[PDB]
DNA sequence: GATTCGTATC
């Protein structure tokens, strides 16, 4: 039936992210495979957020179809696609209830896993990736549980506050602490105002986390309304990324 | 093909089978948290086992959201193993996603299976994210309904911390003084479905199935086995399968249901007043020791014993059997938890309320035991009487043992501090309070 | 150096024929033995009436050299909590035998100072791995002992 | 504490510092080697002295405490000249001298060899 | 040193059909055997009763071939922690495998009266969210262990003990399948001796045979001891005080028995009493569990038994 | 001294000893003496023994003034050994002298800073698993690196047993693999044929005499016992396999006279052979 | 299990 080879580093890399992605948003890894593309798409329990990784038929060498939803366990996957220590020369992925992944270092020596799946059925805002990452990843999930967004006319300013709450006598039961960064508009690539949005702050930094692992640059955010969940995507030769989030009311 | 109670669920809140007090005492409150500006932040039902708990939530969800949402239930998944993720962290990222289901997104959380509470760490972690929830500063919140199923845990190998979960799991053993205690807070017990509403539904389900059952010839006997079903339990679950396995056997297999514990007060008033339909003392507390032992093998149970025994026809009764069931009750606190201890003592109490029960007996109601009220009142007189110490060392040097305060400092000491009062130490009241009476 | 020690464990029986007293249960031992089939012992009776003696003795006579790795023995000066049994015993009685072949021993010597959980976790263990190894529980009171587990033994008592 | 010894002699001094179950250390002399002695169950520590050492002119065992040898490390950091006296099963005398300035720390016995 | 299995484990029964005692029982697990439809059930009873034997016969009965896929079998001396639960049960319960129309999956909980709260938690969850496509086999000796949320889900069967007939015709099944000698005073003190065990009755059938050949009743005497939870009834039931010193004596402190063993069996035996009243049953209750305290401080002489029999002679004969 | 050895290539005490942490972390060691050399022989449960030696010529001084017994025998614990040879190196000498003095008396471990001496005396305390060299099953010689990349990816997945497959081929199509069953169940870790990974492979029918084509060699190991031979895989050049019929396995690693490791393990009774099916029909497939 | 009060039904 489907069947999918790729044989480029950074492509590994990057099927390896976008696999690890997937399940830290959910446990299982839904997988629907068409002949234009493999697209990856997991939903949190909380249903709050999106996200979804394509695979054209360019990014594989051989995307072979002859027909399909299944339901993979997304740890079990992510410790099949991961770069061991000291160089996989091939990935084949296919399916004829189980999954059977074949894979082979460059000495030769050849693994084969059968994982077990399930058949299951404005504005816009262009600013570059490595900033962003680079704001990103220096924030802690720990500390914070949210995330405000807000853009100037000027100058576009990120910070990982979070929402404090009191109790019977302003108790501090959670603090604000708040990382805060401005950035002026030569760096911001496209603003087009056409603004305050608050959502989470881990898929965020997951999200962007994926796109720099291939070393071959830009994130596009449009978004409106407080109950209206926003829009994330970034663009990838053979690889199309985009994210759905449920922003704070 | 499918289970009977899971192919006959209730279609509609008429079919669900709750007392209709209870049906309006949890319609009335699941409107009165979904106004906006609702003064009840979360609800919280508990009882026992299948007593259509998650049943009416669904239906009530079901026809209550509709109307509320601006142009279903969310449940929180404990398997949810998530990468990158710590197990602590799980219901965390649940109630931080969840809060973003207020404008354009409305649904109604039920927490029907916990987090792992047995935990002290993460039972720590979810009372203090469900106050926080308690006491958000957030403008507006969905509604948080939260079902606990209250069972006694069974005793299991020898290491027990928490004293509360390790006994007994109930929203008291898990939610804290302040959680439960709480003007957002909404709480709404339940009770056993009763025998009339078992004895109904499984009519219906029996008028639902008369062609096997009457191919099986067994409809000219189903009216028996209905009614000493609903007397048997009061889960509706436990009711229907045992109803599905008597239907689908084709012998004379006996119709055994799950076994319902027996609470505290209800332990109590069987040593005291006796067991009806088992004039047999001796198989009551058997039963009671074997199925109980959790509950019997205590000192609280004890120490219930010796508070409500002068319940029995308002302490109406001879000096001689008071007299009797004290000293065993004594004679066992010097066995050291033995289960000799607990036997001797509950036939004792049960033999001399024998003896004496007869009719036109009037009893009283039963009550906790006030130890625990004791030991805070201790605790209050240890902290007086360490600051009336410190007090008076650096004062005047001068070291006296805790006795002498407790016997004579902590009454004459105050006594010469309030005569200094008044013709002018800190401490100037007398220690652990006025005595009365 | 045998007379550098105590008269008690200086005359321990070395072969099932120095164990006096227990005639029928060395008899039917040997018996056990000469027919080739070993049942779960459960040895049970007062201190100082051959019991160790004799269930070592029994140990060197079916496994005469291959002893110090045919025959595992616990007692209540090792830790034997559920992790040891899940651990330790299960991974001795899950393993093929040394040299040609034969059955695994344990002895659990002492076992009436094991937790519940402990024989809970051992039953299973008991019947599952008994094609290739036999166990042996050595017990002064038999009321600490899990009605289970006096269930899958075969009771030998120790008169005084 | 200047020159070639300096750092190796309060290295060497400096060494029973590194373990935390260190709190009565035992020093000795043969007439010479420096040797602290360390007594436990785990493994009997013996750390010695090979440099060349001399006398300011027989067995002589002092176990002192370990915040003692603390404050000996200190004064031997900033101290050129310094005498080490031992009183066999009695007390060990620090005698600093700066070229005068003295320091003399007076350290007792802590238990009897 | 050589190969023969124990006949537990050699004669340990295939099929339903080879399971005796509580006929109706089986009956209906055979009748789950052939419609397929098995639902979530809960065995208790006393040991060895044949409740794990059932379980793994209606599993093998109702899976065939795929049996080996099939069943999740977990027991006590296998990890049994919340994290395993979670882990390996969901996986398990989640790996689609296709069965013949009317089957599920099934999955044995061996010993479940001995597992952690949460993971019974946890198995709540499972149950009632993977329902349609696997089944739960509680194996355990008493149901009071299983919390009711789990209970609630399950149809309970209770395993009443072996009435003696079954047992006997176990044996004799054995019996004409191993050729042993008998007499048939000796299957009765088998039998008797068993006390509703058939393990224990097969394990005393083996020695009895092992050690002596012939199965009388005078071999299997000089080989096992009569039940001593008896021995303890009829010492505690005796009229004068000298036969019952006399029994406690030379049938259980010449025996060998442990005066722990003696008061902790009189406890049990109280219990369950008949024949007694109320009063002197509480007060035999009492003095049983003062020589207990005694025998725990220490003082386990053949003196304080003696003194307890006394006390109970006392409060049952009016002296 | 009854036993004198001095060296001053810590690095191989350092990395013997850690080739031994593996096993139990707090327990005995129990350590050979002889004039070819001195050996850490351990064993863990009776089932797998790993055994180091280190020979004679490893060490600039090897004195063995003894000659009532063949070999000194000398059982002490580990752990006292890991916590005080915790030197750090240095950067000084650093020479490491290792003494016995007979029964009774302390193993001595001294340390030489050129100032400092930091000698250590361990308490010894109170005093098998061997393939029978004529029957083997099959033998393999495989490079450290592959199969420590073999194990690496095993411990990744989890693996809570283990397979071994060898099943020679009359083209020489010799097949080595490591078959696992964890969490995603039947993994095939298959070793490549190629002589500059697998330089050997001979499958036997028993007597270790006939090289007999077309039949397979499976076994059953639990894991955890074979994650015991992951670390010494690490510093190997180059890894020889030799499993018997009575379910054997011998290890002989070498890292090339460099130090030599023995460890035998005691292979699962396997209960089922329909997982023996299996995993032959998984093979061939 | 007991008491008290309130329902609902026959
Ligand atoms: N007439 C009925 N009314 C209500 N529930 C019914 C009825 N017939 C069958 N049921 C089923 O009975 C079950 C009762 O479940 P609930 O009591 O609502 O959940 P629960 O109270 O949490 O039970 P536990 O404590 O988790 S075991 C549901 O699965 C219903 O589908
Ligand atoms: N039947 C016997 N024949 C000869 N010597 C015996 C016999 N029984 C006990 N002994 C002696 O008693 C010593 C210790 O008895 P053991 O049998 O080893 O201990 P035990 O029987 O296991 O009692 P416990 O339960 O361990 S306190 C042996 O070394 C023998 O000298
Ligand atoms: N009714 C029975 N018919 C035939 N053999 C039986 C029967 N009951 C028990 N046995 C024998 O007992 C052994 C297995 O008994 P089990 O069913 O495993 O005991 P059990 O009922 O599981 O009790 P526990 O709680 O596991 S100790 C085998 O040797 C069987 O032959
Ligand atoms: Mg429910
Ligand atoms: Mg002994
Ligand atoms: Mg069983």
């Amino acid at each position: 039936s489907f069947k999918a080879t790729i044989t480029e580093s950074g492509k590994q890399n990057i099927w390896f992210r976008a696999i690890y992605v997937l399940s830290t948003i959910q446990d299982d890894i839904k997988i629907t495979v068409t002949t234009n593309e493999l697209i990856a798409w997991s939903m949190n329990e909380t249903d709050t957020t999106l996200c979804q990784v394509r695979f054209q038929k360019s990014f594989f060498e051989e995307y072979e179809f002859k027909p399909y939803s299944f339901r993979v366990n997304g740890r079990h996957l992510t410790t099949i696609s991961r770069k061991p220590d000291g160089g996989i020369k091939s990935f084949t992925i296919a399916v004829n209830n189980r999954l059977i992944v074949v894979i082979e270092m460059d000495s030769l020596i050849v693994k084969e896993y059968c994982p077990q799946f399930q058949p299951i059925k404005i504005n816009y805002i262009c600013c570059n990736s490595t900033l962003l990452k680079n704001f990103l990843d220096n924030c802690n999930v720990n500390v914070t549980d949210e995330v405000k967004l807000e853009i100037n006319v000027h100058r576009l300013s990120i910070t990982a506050f979070t929402k404090a709450v009191y109790g019977k006598n302003n108790d501090l039961l959670r603090n604000a602490l708040s990382m805060s960064n401005t950035i002026s508009t030569l760096d911001l690539e496209h603003y087009c105002l056409f603004k305050s949005i608050i959502f989470k702050l881990k898929d965020f930094k997951n999200f962007i986390t994926i796109g720099p692992s291939w070393k071959t640059d830009n994130i596009s955010l449009w978004f409106c309304h407080p109950g209206d969940p926003i829009l994330m995507q970034m663009q990838k030769p053979g690889v199309k990324l985009e994210l759905v989030e449920v922003t704070d009311s | 093909g499918e289970q009977w109670y899971e192919k006959f669920k209730p279609n509609c809140l008429e079919q669900v089978a709750i007392h209709k007090r209870k049906l309006k005492d949890v319609q009335e409150a699941l409107d009165a948290m979904f106004l906006p500006n609702a003064k009840h932040r979360i609800l919280l039902l508990s009882g026992p086992s299948g007593c259509s708990k998650s049943t009416v939530i669904k239906e009530l969800s079901k026809i209550l959201v509709p109307k509320y949402r601006q142009n279903k239930v969310t449940e929180f998944r404990g398997d949810c193993i998530v990468n990158d993720l710590p197990q602590m962290e799980s219901f965390s990222e649940f109630l931080k996603g969840a809060r973003y289901l207020v404008m354009s997104n409305l649904s109604l959380i039920l927490i029907e299976d916990l987090p792992n509470v047995f935990h002290i760490d993460t039972r720590r972690r979810f009372q203090q994210l469900i106050l926080q929830w308690l006491y958000s500063s957030e403008p507006l919140l969905p509604p948080l309904v939260i079902c606990i199923t209250e069972c006694e845990i069974p005793e299991n190998d020898n290491n027990y911390r928490k004293f509360g979960i390790d006994y007994t799991f109930s929203a008291e053993t898990i939610m804290n003084k302040e959680i439960l205690m709480h003007p957002r807070l909404k709480r709404i017990k339940f009770n056993p479905i009763n025998s009339t509403l078992l004895k109904k539904h499984l009519k219906f389900i029996c008028v639902q199935n008369m062609k096997m059952l009457k191919e099986k010839n067994k409809w000219n006997k189903r009216q028996e086995v209905i009614d000493y079903i609903a007397q048997e339990t009061g889960d509706i679950r436990s009711a229907i399968t045992t109803l599905q396995f008597w239907a689908t056997s084709s012998g004379s297999l006996p119709i055994s249901t799950r076994e319902s514990t027996i609470s505290y007060f209800h332990a109590i008033g069987k040593v005291i007043h006796g067991s009806h339909s088992t004039n047999n003392d001796n198989e009551m507390i058997n039963n009671l020791f074997e199925n109980s032992n959790n509950l019997l093998s205590k000192e609280d149970f004890k120490l219930g014993i010796l508070e409500n025994y002068n319940t029995f026809n308002k302490g109406e009764f001879s000096i001689s059997d008071a007299s009797s069931i004290v000293d065993c009750l004594s004679e066992c606190d010097n066995m050291n938890g033995l289960p000799e201890s607990n036997e001797y003592g509950l036939r004792e109490v049960r033999k001399t309320f024998r003896n004496i029960s007869k009719q036109g007996h009037n009893h009283g109601t039963v009550y906790f035991p006030r130890e625990w009220k004791v030991r805070k009142l201790q605790n209050s007189f240890k902290v007086q009487a360490e600051d009336w110490l410190n007090v008076s060392l650096y004062k005047y040097n001068a070291v006296h043992s805790f006795r002498n305060i407790t016997l004579e400092f902590g009454y004459y000491a105050p006594l010469i501090r309030k005569c200094q009062s008044y013709k002018k130490i800190d401490v100037v009241d007398r220690i652990g309070g006025p005595i009365e009476a | 150096s045998k007379e550098n020690l105590p008269w008690v464990e200086k005359y321990r029986p070395e072969t099932l024929d120095e164990v006096y007293g227990q005639n029928e249960v060395i008899t039917t031992v040997r018996k056990f033995v000469d027919e080739g089939k070993l049942p779960h012992l459960l040895f049970y009776g007062p201190p100082g009436t051959g019991k160790t003696s004799t269930i070592v003795a029994l140990a060197r006579e079916i496994y005469g050299k291959n002893y110090s790795n045919m025959v595992l023995e616990l007692n209540a000066s090792d830790d034997r909590g559920i992790d040891v049994v899940r651990n330790q015993i299960k991974d001795f009685a899950s393993t093929r035998q040394i040299f040609s072949k034969g059955f695994k021993l344990i002895i659990l010597d002492e076992a009436d100072a094991m937790t519940n959980a402990a024989q809970n976790a051992l039953r299973r263990v008991i019947e599952r791995y008994t094609k290739n190894t036999r166990f042996c529980v050595l017990a002064n009171y038999a009321h600490k002992l899990t009605p289970a587990l006096l269930s899958r033994c075969t009771r030998f008592r120790f008169q005084p | 504490i200047s020159g070639e010894f300096g750092s190796a002699f309060h290295g060497f001094i400096r060494r029973v510092e590194r373990y935390s179950n260190v709190n009565h250390i035992h020093l000795m002399g043969v007439k010479v080697e420096l040797k602290i002695i360390v007594n436990e169950l785990d493994w009997h520590l013996e750390i010695c002295w090979n440099g060349p050492l001399d006398s300011v002119i027989s067995t002589h065992e002092v176990i002192i405490r370990c915040k003692d040898w603390k404050v000996c490390s200190k004064l031997y950091a900033a101290f050129e000249e310094v005498v080490l006296a031992i009183s066999h099963d009695e007390s060990c005398v620090f005698h600093c001298s700066l070229d005068r300035g003295q320091i003399i720390y007076y350290i007792a016995r802590s238990k009897g060899l | 040193l050589s190969l023969q299995l124990p006949w537990v484990e050699k004669y340990r029964p295939q099929v339903l059909s080879d399971i005796v005692g509580n006929k109706e029982t089986i009956d209906r697990l055979q009748q789950i055997a052939k419609d397929g439809n098995m639902p979530h059930m809960i065995i208790s009873g006393m040991p060895g009763i044949g409740k794990t034997t059932s379980v793994h016969c209606l599993a093998h009965e109702l899976l065939g071939r795929s049996y080996a896929d099939g069943v999740l079998e977990l027991n006590a001396s296998d990890d049994r922690g919340i994290d395993v639960v979670r882990n390996q049960i969901k996986h398990f319960a989640q790996k689609k495998l296709h069965l013949p129309p009317g089957k599920h999956k099934i999955v044995i909980l061996d010993e479940a009266d001995s597992m952690t709260a949460g993971a019974q938690q946890a198995l709540r969850r499972t149950m009632e969210l993977y329902s349609n496509s696997t089944r739960f086999a509680f194996a355990c000796n008493q149901s009071n262990k299983i919390i009711e949320p789990l209970q609630s889900r399950c149809a309970i069967l209770r395993y009443s003990k072996l009435s003696d007939e079954d047992v006997l015709k176990r044996l004799l099944q054995i019996i004409k399948l191993e050729d042993v000698k008998y007499t048939n005073d000796g299957l009765e003190a088998i039998i008797f001796t068993a006390e509703g065990d058939m393990r224990q009755a097969i394990n005393n059938l083996q020695s009895t045979v092992a050690g002596h050949g012939l199965v009388n009743a005078d071999n299997v005497f000089k080989i096992v001891d009569s039940p001593h939870p008896l021995i303890v009834k009829k010492m505690l039931l005796a009229s004068n005080l000298e036969d019952s010193i006399q029994i406690l004596r030379t049938d259980l402190w010449k025996k060998g028995y442990s005066s722990i063993d003696i008061v902790t069996t009189s406890f049990r035996v109280t219990k369950n009493l008949a024949q007694v009243k109320e009063s002197v049953r509480l007060e035999m209750i009492k003095e049983i569990g003062l020589t207990h305290m005694r025998i725990l401080e220490g003082v386990g002489t053949y003196l304080q038994l003696a003194s307890m029999l006394a006390k109970i002679h006392k409060l049952n004969n009016k002296a | 001294n009854k036993f004198s050895a001095s060296t001053v290539h810590l690095e191989h005490i350092t990395t013997a000893l850690s080739c031994l942490t593996p096993f139990g972390s707090k327990d005995d060691v129990l350590i050979f003496i002889d004039a070819d050399g001195l050996s850490f022989v351990r064993e863990n449960n009776h089932v797998i023994k790993i055994q180091l030696l280190l020979s004679r010529e490893l060490f600039m001084s090897y004195s063995y003034r003894n000659e009532t017994e063949d070999h000194m025998k000398l059982c002490v614990k580990i752990n006292h050994i890991l916590d005080s040879v915790s030197v750090m190196n240095r950067n000084d000498i650093v020479e490491c002298t290792l003494s016995y003095d007979g029964h009774g008396s302390p193993f001595v471990l001294i340390f030489e800073d050129s100032f400092i001496s930091e000698r250590v005396e361990y308490s010894t305390y109170l005093i098998g698993l061997e393939l029978d060299r004529e029957r083997i099953s099959f033998e393999a010689i495989i490079k450290g690196e592959a199969l420590h990349s073999a194990l690496k990816d095993l411990k990744e997945i989890g693996c809570k047993e283990c397979y071994v497959y060898a099943k020679t081929e009359a083209n020489d199509e010799n097949v080595f693999a490591l078959i696992s069953k964890s969490q995603l169940g039947f993994s095939k870790i298959k070793l490549p044929s190629n002589r500059s990974i697998l330089e050997k492979l001979q499958v036997f029918d028993g007597d270790s005499t006939t090289v007999i084509d077309g039949f397979a060699v499976i076994g059953f190991f639990d894991f955890t016992s074979f994650d015991k031979i992951r670390k010494s895989t690490k510093i190997a050049s180059k890894v020889l396999f030799r499993m018997d019929v009575h379910g054997v396995l011998s290890v002989n690693i070498l890292s090339q006279p460099g130090i030599v490791i023995e460890v035998c393990m005691l292979e699962k009774e396997s209960i089922d052979e329909a997982a023996q099916t299996e995993i032959e029909l998984l093979m061939e497939t």
